DNA sequence: TCAGGATGTATATATCTGACACGTGCCTGGAGACTAGGGAGTAATCCCCTTGGCGGTTAAAACGCGGGGGACAGCGCGTACGTGCGTTTAAGCGGTGCTAGAGCTGTCTACGACCAATTGAGCGGCCTCGGCACCGG
DNA sequence: GGTGCCGAGGCCGCTCAATTGGTCGTAGACAGCTCTAGCACCGCTTAAACGCACGTACGCGCTGTCCCCCGCGTTTTAACCGCCAAGGGGATTACTCCCTAGTCTCCAGGCACGTGTCAGATATATACATCCTGA
């Protein structure tokens, strides 16, 4: 009924997933520190396209955020995505 | 008299007609010559054969008959004109080729 | 046992082979929500519009350290530090 | 309602190179976006082509210019051959 | 036609101009200097004396002048004698500027050693070190004379403006024919002079408006305002058709009208009724035949508008005239024929010396005729060339047979060039020909020791090639001159040379006509006026005439020289049968690529790709 | 004897190693090794035919034998290199 | 002995004086013999305006400077002084000039 | 009948008809509100306002009294705004901002 | 002929907030192309954006939501105030 | 440098299911024929400005010498990351029901395109004065 | 400090583009209703994360050597600006026709809907390829 405020939710990005990320760039041996820098970096980039697909959301006057919302929101900064329509 | 497509006409397999329309709906410009749309679907024909090719190939090395976005990423990767065509996009569930860098490899 | 690295090899020629998605989603799609609140309330979100983000995320930054391992390798390093990261974003023109 | 889609035109195109290589349902949607986006680069282009000289139509002469400033190097020219044989064999029959 | 409404308004300025026809501008007449002018060590001609009195005349009327005379009459003593006359008559020290061009500031300066010796001068050249050394001097005012030249008019404006000029004279006052000339901006705004003065031999060019900007410079609006520019042509007037030179209805009296309206104010002189004891100067047109390399070449470039080249195809060039005019001078100075001749011909690559420089070019198989000759009955011969490319293949050839030449050209240290005058001047030099730029060569130079000159090329405008011709035609000359001028049969050089004609009329017109000597006052200048237009009917074009014999009798001033012309001629012809290699290029060597000659693919097959590793194994 | 040593100049070899040193400056380094200025040669020249190429082709569309600015500014829009002070 | 500065301080003496000004730091004239050469390849008997050629070099200088602002954070970065040829190959392949 | 420019009645010193008539002709849309040329006029000035003030304190700050290409580019380069917005744009004789690195300067 | 700019329009904005200050002729029509620049990076998203949602008819809306897309944070903010200002005063006169 | 053992990589076979690919009805968008108009192809003229060359000064480039600052190799230390084992947590799955919001259809009306007159704002061209450089100190 | 001057600020005559005024019809707004996809729940395996500890490979600081880069001076060169010349094209203008928008009328290609079945995991059992250790 009453939304609950979620909060820390960037922990969720575990230390193994980073590091299989860092496999598939081919890093082959990590710091320490790299972990809290790439939780930074994603949410800094992640905030940038959510405010551009709220932002053609609420234009729309929709209360939901669809794929296209997304995929103009991405191709804005520069980065086409392929496989979702449009 | 019987009716035949322009893309027949043309000897295409993309569809000119629709071509045309989407020129004329998109606010391009004030007028569209009759050329244009042959002109622009044979290239989107031309582009649509050069990565499928590649593509299938792709897939019979893997020993497989049907193209997934894996394969797409290969074809386009691989491609010297391709990637710099697609340089910004990001292909959906295509990975990455297989790379290591020489010096992290063992003595 | 193995020496050390040689499980990271076997690591890098394994990921690089694969395509799936290398995040858990519900992690990912809290983290996504969380931030939507800060511009607008009471949004909701399509299936495909989180996973377009995750897909657009990991590409990102799979990519980012791809570049960030140049950049420790120029140094003559085989460890990648945070200043390598900051590094490649200075170059690309984010910072 | 119905939505449009290069899907059997894509799938046309394949069965002449590849008459028994298939297609997925996820790999045709990569390739109906990316006839989607070309299809926009070519005609963006074509559009400011026309208005730097003060035209008020694109014709086959707009859309080749903008294929020559897009495609990269050798394979703008393949792609200006495939359209010009086109429009020829459009005109002529 | 109002022609009488426009002369008055010009009686008006002279009137208003003069407090501060002919006669009101000649309100004060002085015919004093006929006395013995002192402070000098030759003595005047007698019409040299009468140009004295014109002279000091427009100083007593407060005039600006052009000593228009011809080439030759000597325009440096006659300005040194103003100088030397106002210094003595009217007391006047003044610091009196003069503007030369740079090679002729060594012969200024030594004019006034022989002439002037009392009088103090400074000869204001050189790097900027040695250009400071004289600021302590221009100060106090100690110096009588300054000479400079253009440049340094424009570069040391801020410390050459600041004197008060009592006098500024212009020598070769040819560069202010444009009216945005920068040297003319300078020169009025910065530079204070009352009384301003020109030297020409050609007071205008291929234009007449340009004529109107050395008037405005010396009297700027008390001749004519810029701003109020109507003129009496109204309309330049010129096509093929002579008689008529303006939008009128076959009317004589509108030029007879500017003959007028100038007349106070210039000078002109002839050579042959002032002085009449100079050799006749005659003047020869001889055609070369198109070696086989220059043929082909001049072909393809007049037609497709490239250049042939090896397979290493064609070169487009720019200028399409420019490239076929070098082509007929020597096919070699495009390098790119020079090297691939280079190493086919035979020889070392790279430079290339020899006798196909000799059978190269057709001007250069006339000259090897030519200069040998010469050297017989010891003349020496001036050559003048436009291009300065031309002149280090010319350097080359003439090394070959081992001529002994020096070459004056720009970009010549201007320290060097004195000297050089020198040593070709010496009596009893070595030097035999003497290499020389038009435009650097051209103007005031005494190259009197030599007799005969060669043109290797026009220029568009004749008047430049009027100059070089002249520069042996002075006075000081002894001996018949004689003017060689080469050019190509059926070649661009005729259209140059046919348009270069076509200039020498407008200023026969004005200038010529106009006989500004004030003694042919009589009404022959009508009775030459009108000999003008009938003459023009009576030409007849000439071509394909290289007139093989009849060269040594151009060359020829005396029938003991066919005595001599007559005996190499044909030792060339019993030397030349012992082995038969044609005197041209006639084809014998253009095997080479030039007369031989007269990735991108299809579309979705061609595209040639590599093979790709999928597998991934 | 000179015709030799002029042509021998392959004006990229115009771009000298004190104008490169000037920019390098400018961009604010100290210490420059000698092999940049042939590396920087070809930095230099790769760049130039990317934008005289679009620069080209633009002038060749309308009918033109003269590249004018506006090619040469609508050539670096496009490579996303927005000049300003040339209309 | 002549008085002789010490290594570096010469070279950054430009901070004073030669980095606040803004003129084109290559000459006009080789500079462009240069464009007129590579124009040559995709047409031949072209012509360019006298500003066509100063746009080419405006946006020229301006890539140049900014490509040794990051090839100098590249030489920082290993640890130098010195900018070296590999500093620049990495400054342009993260740029994506590769 | 009397005519009163549109710019006025919105309180603008750029002109809303002609930017009315550029919206039209550009081809960006069959059809053109009322107030959307208003709107971005209005937009366009304030722009236009936030460098010419930038530019101008820059003027004083080297005891100048015009604005040229210099102040420009200090102003735009030195606002970490209008740096962001002009992030690939290239401003002609601007030059660059001084910046030394600190390794590069002696320290003792 | 006659060639249209912001040239005057830009002068009169000068002299609101310096009055005394000039402008050289260089930093003149570098201030006209920015002035072009950002007409046709806003008119351009807005276009893109009235496409999007199948409107056929750029208002004031789609101008507002273009300078957020375009402008960052806070230029935006004061931006959008402006332009809501002088619609109100518009539309009330 | 070769031998062994352990782990991991790569291999051939059933089988299985969910998606690829095909066939069908049908509706809406494309093709065919017409008319009216204006965008642009074409011709002709004017003259700007582009190109190639020389002339003559002088500042920048080039060549060489010479010294020392800096890059690079090497070595020793020690810390922090990788490997693996064992414990803990929460993601992924398969349901299930709720309902909210997006989509669709139908009217209705106000707004923006189109057109036609009319005049003044904005542009080009001109005088004129001062901001800025610069020549010296 | 002072003199100088080129570039900018200011003024005027002349259009042509913006304003005013009507008219029309269609896009956009609104209401009503449908139905589907997103949100939330539950319980359950169980795979992934967490945590601990060991050793070891590597980051890092130091030192020393040497040679490349900087700086300076002398000579040389060519950019620069000034100047000559000619003509290729970049603009205009005017004419006119043919191509494109627009309309109505057919009409058939393509989309949604079901349907059948097979390509590609997934799991089993197995002989070889790779490392780590010893020698
Ligand atoms: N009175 C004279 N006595 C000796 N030589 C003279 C005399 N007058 C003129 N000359 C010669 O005439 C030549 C031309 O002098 P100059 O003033 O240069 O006339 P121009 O400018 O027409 O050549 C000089 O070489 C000079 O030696
Ligand atoms: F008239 Be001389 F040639 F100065
Ligand atoms: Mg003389």
């Amino acid at each position: 009924r009453h939304r609950k405020v979620l909060r820390d939710n960037i922990q969720g990005i575990t230390k193994p997933a980073i590091r299989r990320l860092a496999r598939r760039g081919g890093v082959k041996r990590i710091s320490g520190l790299i972990y809290e820098e790439t939780r930074g970096v994603l949410k800094v980039f992640l905030e940038n396209v959510i405010r551009d697909a709220v932002t053609y959301t609420e234009h729309a006057k929709r209360k939901t955020v669809t794929a296209m919302d997304v995929v103009y929101a991405l191709k804005r900064q520069g980065r086409t995505l392929y496989g979702f329509g449009g | 008299a019987k009716a035949k497509t322009r893309s027949s006409r043309a000897g295409l397999q993309f569809p000119v007609g629709r071509v045309h329309r989407l020129l004329r709906k998109g606010n391009y410009a004030e007028r569209v010559g009759a050329g244009a749309p042959v002109y622009l679907a044979a290239v989107l024909e031309y582009l649509t054969a050069e990565i499928l090719e590649l593509a299938g190939n792709a897939a019979r090395d893997n020993k497989k008959t049907r193209i997934i976005p894996r394969h797409l990423q290969l074809a386009v990767r691989n491609d010297e004109e391709l990637n710099k065509l697609l340089g910004r996009v990001t292909i959906a569930q295509g990975g990455v080729l297989p790379n290591i860098q020489s010096v992290l490899l063992p003595k | 046992r193995y020496r050390p690295g040689t499980v990271a090899l076997r690591e890098i020629r394994r990921y690089q082979k694969s395509t799936e998605l290398l995040i858990r989603k519900l992690p990912f799609q809290r983290l996504v929500r969380e931030i939507a609140q800060d511009f607008k309330t009471d949004l909701r979100f399509q299936s495909s519009a989180v996973m377009a983000l995750q897909e657009a995320s990991e590409a990102y930054l799979v990519a980012l350290f791809e570049d960030t391992n140049l950049c420790a390798i120029h140094a003559k390093r085989v460890t990648i530090m945070p200043k390598d990261i900051q590094l490649a974003r200075r170059i690309r023109g984010e910072r | 309602s119905r939505k449009e889609s290069y899907a059997i035109y894509v799938y046309k195109v394949l069965k002449q190179v590849h008459p028994d290589t298939g297609i997925s349902s996820k790999a045709m949607s990569i390739m109906n976006s990316f006839v989607n986006d070309v299809f926009e680069r070519i005609a963006g282009e074509a559009s400011r082509l026309a208005h730097y000289n003060k035209r008020s139509t694109i014709t086959s002469r707009e859309i080749q210019t903008a294929v020559r400033l897009l495609l990269p190097g050798e394979l703008a020219k393949h792609a200006v051959s495939e359209g010009t044989k086109a429009v020829t064999k459009y005109t002529s029959a | 036609k109002l022609i009488d409404q426009k002369k008055d308004k010009r009686l008006a300025y002279l009137l208003q101009q003069t407090d501060e026809y002919y006669a009101v501008a000649h309100a004060v007449t002085e015919r004093v200097d006929k006395q013995s002018a002192l402070m000098v060590n030759g003595v005047l001609k007698q019409y040299q004396i009468k140009g004295l009195e014109w002279l000091v005349s427009l100083y007593n009327n407060n005039l600006n002048g052009i000593l228009a005379d011809e080439m030759g009459l000597g325009k440096t003593i006659q300005t040194i004698a103003l100088i030397t006359y106002l210094m003595e008559h009217k007391r006047i020290n003044g610091p009196f500027l003069i503007i030369v061009p740079l090679s002729t500031l060594s012969n200024w300066a030594y004019e006034f050693d022989k002439w002037a010796p009392s009088v103090v001068k400074v000869s204001y050249k050189g790097s900027p070190a040695a250009r400071r050394a004289f600021v302590p001097q221009l100060r106090s005012g100690k110096f009588n004379v300054l000479l400079t030249t253009y440049e340094y008019i424009i570069k040391d404006k801020h410390i050459l403006a600041k004197i008060r000029w009592k006098y500024m004279i212009v020598d070769e006052g040819h560069r202010m024919k444009n009216h945005h000339c920068k040297l003319t901006q300078v020169l009025n705004t910065h530079y204070v002079a009352p009384r301003r003065l020109l030297l020409t031999g050609t007071p205008l060019q291929n234009k007449l408006p340009e004529l109107w900007a050395l008037l405005n410079f010396l009297l700027p609006t008390i001749f004519k305002s810029c701003s109020t520019f109507e003129q009496w042509f109204n309309a330049p007037f010129a096509m093929t058709g002579e008689k008529v030179d303006l939008n009128e209805e076959e009317t004589i009296l509108i030029i007879r009208r500017l003959h007028k309206v100038l007349r106070p104010f210039l000078l002109r002189r002839l050579k042959k009724e002032v002085e009449a004891q100079l050799p006749e100067k005659v003047e020869y047109v001889i055609k070369c035949d198109m070696s086989a390399l220059q043929r082909v070449l001049y072909r393809h470039m007049q037609a497709k508008g490239v250049l042939l080249t090896d397979g290493s195809g064609t070169k487009t060039l720019m200028n399409t005239i420019m490239q076929l005019r070098k082509i007929c001078n020597h096919p070699y100075m495009f390098q790119h024929i020079e090297e691939s001749f280079s190493e086919h011909l035979g020889f070392t690559g790279g430079i290339v010396q020899g006798l196909d420089l000799y059978r190269a070019s057709g001007k250069f198989e006339l000259l090897d005729r030519i200069l040998p000759k010469l050297r017989a009955t010891n003349h020496k011969v001036l050559l003048f060339c436009q291009m300065t490319s031309l002149m280090t293949i010319m350097e080359d050839y003439f090394a070959y047979r081992g001529f002994k030449y020096l070459r004056l050209d720009g970009t010549t240290k201007a320290e060097d060039r004195g000297m050089l005058l020198k040593t070709f001047n010496e009596p009893g030099s070595e030097y035999f020909i003497f290499l020389l730029s038009t435009r650097a060569g051209g103007l005031g130079l005494n190259l009197q020791s030599a007799d005969t000159v060669i043109i290797f090329d026009s220029d568009w405008n004749p008047h430049q090639d009027l100059q070089a011709q002249d520069r042996a035609h002075r006075i000081g000359q002894q001996n018949e001159v004689r003017v060689l001028r080469l050019c190509t049969v059926n070649s661009v050089e005729e259209k140059i040379l046919a348009a270069a004609k076509y200039k020498l009329n407008v200023d026969q017109k004005v200038i010529q006509a106009g006989m500004f000597d004030q003694k042919s006052s009589s009404h022959e200048r009508r009775a030459f006026l009108q000999a003008i237009l009938e003459h023009e009917e009576q030409d007849e074009e000439e071509d394909e005439v290289p007139d093989d014999e009849t060269v040594n009798q151009m060359i020829a001033r005396h029938e003991e020289e066919f005595d001599l012309f007559m005996r190499m001629d044909l030792d060339r012809r019993r030397e030349e049968a012992r082995n038969p290699k044609r005197k041209p290029r006639l084809m014998e060597e253009d095997e080479l690529p030039s007369w031989i000659i007269k990735e991108k693919m299809f579309g979705r097959g061609s595209r040639h790709r590599k093979e790709v590793d999928y597998s991934d194994s």
